[PDB]
């Protein structure tokens, strides 16, 4: 809740996290934090909510697939 | 003749999370509270545990209601859907928040010792969930949640749904442009109704107003005297004797613990009601979006084809597409027909006739056909049924095998 | 634990606190302790009541799933397990149940070509329960899953009007049964 001008330091929406370094990568959420922020240990890092992977199937006028 | 109409069904999902600690709520920075509150045991620790559990289960419920797929599906770059125009449903990249105009209008229409915890999943992730689910149900048919995704064209999956509801699919092809135009007109009409009528979204506004009224009543109820000498917490700490201040503040914190307890019970009952409503919404999600339902009066008023999942603030909004028949006409029916002393029963429908000419038809649509042998079966004779009529039955190939 | 709480009194004991205090103040102290313990019991029974309501709702859902997923088969999607549902194996558990759902998970799909209808002999052809699936110059039909090619005949298809309004329609040659046995 509180802002972090007063009291390594990364600004988020649910406050700020002290003692961890933010990364721009995408991983699976392990510790739920809030506002899409997730933390995992591998020291400790913080990252946004990565929703698995993106896989859009092709669509056309005439295309059908049946499992075998 | 049949028409296509769309309705709305709004169910709450999640309220606003609250966090309360006992000591700062009952008083501000007093050691007397520290040495007196522990004499009541761990009463306020139980309340903190209950609120943390409610927040955890609310986050889990919010994760469970929407994230029901293992992958995120992006929309194809071609908007051709067999003559069907879906413009205000799919999100438009001309908005920084990546929202369709319908939920934009819905969000525009829908309006110290406390902490307001933000939700675990933000509105951007909810919009991404709804966009991915809409893409998965528009390009992968009604069979994609059982495992790896597939792809089926939109008229073919509509024909599959029409086969599954109990009518022939050919009536989809004879009025495909009419069906698309009626769907576009219904979407525009429901968009105008949502943008105009302000009473259609009463449930979310009611639950948010209930939570805000509970918080405001708690805030106004905290600053009461409760029969004590002083109302301000630190005024009695400097006006009354510290040996003599073991009664008034004790009664004050006892009454405040009573108020916090009844607020916790009210919040728990409201959370149970919201949990039941969200379980019902998750049942609707599993039954009407992932596949087509066959039970009646569950999604829309009439026979249900498929539904549109969309994002709503502190809830979910539904677009249920139904099947409303029209143009009623009187006709004569018969239990069976008898030919050459043998009774013939319809294969899947019923006999229909206007005058002296009998025809067969499907379940809930009028398509007259010549009574043949391949679409009927013979069981017994025409002497046990009541009120049978007489008509001839043509025989397939019978004049074709004479050569 | 709340039994040993002082609740603002001198001591949490009962027999010892009677001897050390005179009755005009011992009555007030005992009344305060009894009211505090009754409030704690009220909190406990309220928590037990809401927990019992939640467990009753969960048990009603479990009884419904007993009545539906175990007894017979239901055709609904991902209610009894994940994906399509074949059977359910309920097993015993202390104060709970554990579920074993035999599920149908199709996989290893292959790309194919289709058609909305067949325009043969001036009339439109529609499948009964299958769909026209093709890979090249040949044409076949199959079910929803476990792709199996079959020759398009007149018994698995029907006719409804002519072939002029269906968009994307393609010409095809259909084999008719009883054609080789015509003069004999
Ligand atoms: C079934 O109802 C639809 C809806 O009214 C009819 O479509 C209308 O048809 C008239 C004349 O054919 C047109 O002037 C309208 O513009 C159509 N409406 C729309 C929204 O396009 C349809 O004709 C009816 N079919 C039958 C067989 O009665
Ligand atoms: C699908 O419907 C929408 C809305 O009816 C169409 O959007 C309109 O497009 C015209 C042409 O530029 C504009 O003048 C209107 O203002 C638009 N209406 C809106 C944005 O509400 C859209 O063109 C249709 N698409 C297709 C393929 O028919
Ligand atoms: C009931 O509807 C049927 C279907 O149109 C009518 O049958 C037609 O009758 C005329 C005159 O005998 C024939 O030329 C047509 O070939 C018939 N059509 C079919 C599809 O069989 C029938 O006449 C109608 N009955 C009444 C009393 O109007
Ligand atoms: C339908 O056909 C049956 C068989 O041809 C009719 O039954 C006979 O009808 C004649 C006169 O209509 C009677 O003399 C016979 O005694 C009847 N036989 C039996 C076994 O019932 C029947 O009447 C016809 N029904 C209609 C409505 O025409
Ligand atoms: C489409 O699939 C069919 C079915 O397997 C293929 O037909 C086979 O072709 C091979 C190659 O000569 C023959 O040995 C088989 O006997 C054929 N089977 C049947 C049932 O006809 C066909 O070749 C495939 N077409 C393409 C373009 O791949
Ligand atoms: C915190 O303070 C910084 C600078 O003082 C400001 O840019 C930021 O918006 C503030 N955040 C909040 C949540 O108040
Ligand atoms: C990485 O994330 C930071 C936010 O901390 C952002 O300012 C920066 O632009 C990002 N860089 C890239 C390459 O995305
Ligand atoms: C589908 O066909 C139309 C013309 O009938 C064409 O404009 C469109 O590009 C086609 N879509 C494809 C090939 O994906
Ligand atoms: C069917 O018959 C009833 C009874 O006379 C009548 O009230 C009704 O209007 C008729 N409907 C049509 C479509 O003719
Ligand atoms: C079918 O073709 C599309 C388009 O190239 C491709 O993305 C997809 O992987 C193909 N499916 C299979 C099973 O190879
Ligand atoms: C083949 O199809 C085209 C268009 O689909 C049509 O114009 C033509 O008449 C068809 N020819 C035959 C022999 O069916």
């Amino acid at each position: 809740g509180v802002n972090c001008t007063e009291v390594n330091v990364f600004q988020t929406r649910a406050g700020c996290l002290i003692g961890a370094e933010y990364v721009n990568n995408s991983y699976e959420c392990d510790i739920p934090i809030g506002a899409g922020i997730c933390a995992s240990y591998q020291s400790i890092i913080a990252y946004t909510m990565s929703l698995g992977a993106e896989n859009s199937v092709a669509y056309s006028n005439n295309s059908i697939a049946i499992p075998t | 003749n049949f028409t296509i109409s769309v309705t709305t069904e709004i169910l709450p999902v999640s309220m606003t999370k609250t966090s309360v600690d006992c000591t700062m709520y009952i008083c501000g920075d007093s050691t007397e509270c520290s040495n007196l509150l522990l004499q009541y045991g761990s009463f306020c620790t139980q309340l903190k545990r209950a609120l943390t559990g409610i927040a955890v289960e609310q986050d889990k419920n919010t994760q469970e209601v929407f994230a029901q797929v293992k992958q995120i599906y992006k929309t194809p770059p071609i908007k051709y859907f067999g003559g069907f125009n879906f413009s205000q449903i799919l999100p438009d990249p001309s908005k920084p928040s990546k929202r369709s105009p319908i939920e934009d209008l819905l969000f525009n229409k829908v309006t110290n010792g406390l902490t307001v915890l933000p939700p675990l999943l933000t509105d951007e992730m909810i919009a991404q969930y709804t966009s991915a689910l809409l893409a998965g149900t528009i390009t992968s048919g009604w069979t994609f949640g059982a495992g790896p995704a597939l792809q089926i064209p939109f008229p073919m999956q509509m024909a599959y749904r029409f086969n599954g509801i109990g009518v022939t699919q050919n009536v989809l092809y004879e009025n495909q442009k009419l069906i698309a135009n009626q769907f576009n007109s219904a979407i525009g009409k429901i968009q105008d109704s949502l943008s105009s009528t302000p009473s259609a979204l009463g449930k979310l506004q009611d639950v948010v107003n209930h939570n805000a009224q509970a918080l405001n009543t708690l805030v106004k109820q905290l600053s009461s005297k409760f029969g004590a000498i002083s109302s301000v917490l630190n005024d009695i700490l400097s006006r009354l004797d510290p040996p003599e201040a073991e009664v008034q503040i004790d009664r004050l914190i006892t009454g405040r613990l009573q108020s916090l307890q009844t607020y916790v019970t009210q919040q728990l009952i409201r959370a149970a009601e919201i949990r039941a409503s969200a379980n019902l919404a998750a049942t609707k999600m599993s039954e009407c979006v992932l596949g087509q339902s066959k039970r009646v009066d569950f999604c829309g008023k009439g026979y249900h084809l498929m539904s549109f999942p969309q994002s709503a603030p502190h809830g979910v909004v539904f677009l249920h597409v139904t099947y409303v028949p029209a143009q009623e006409k009187n006709f004569t029916t018969a239990p069976a027909i008898c030919h050459d002393g043998k009774a013939h029963f319809p294969r899947e429908g019923v006999f229909v006739s206007n005058g002296t000419h009998w025809f067969v038809t499907q379940r809930n649509f009028y398509e007259p056909q010549i009574i043949t042998t391949d679409n009927t079966f013979v069981s017994g004779n025409c002497d046990v049924v009541i009120g049978i009529v007489n008509n001839t039955v043509y025989d397939p190939l019978q004049p074709e095998l004479d050569s």
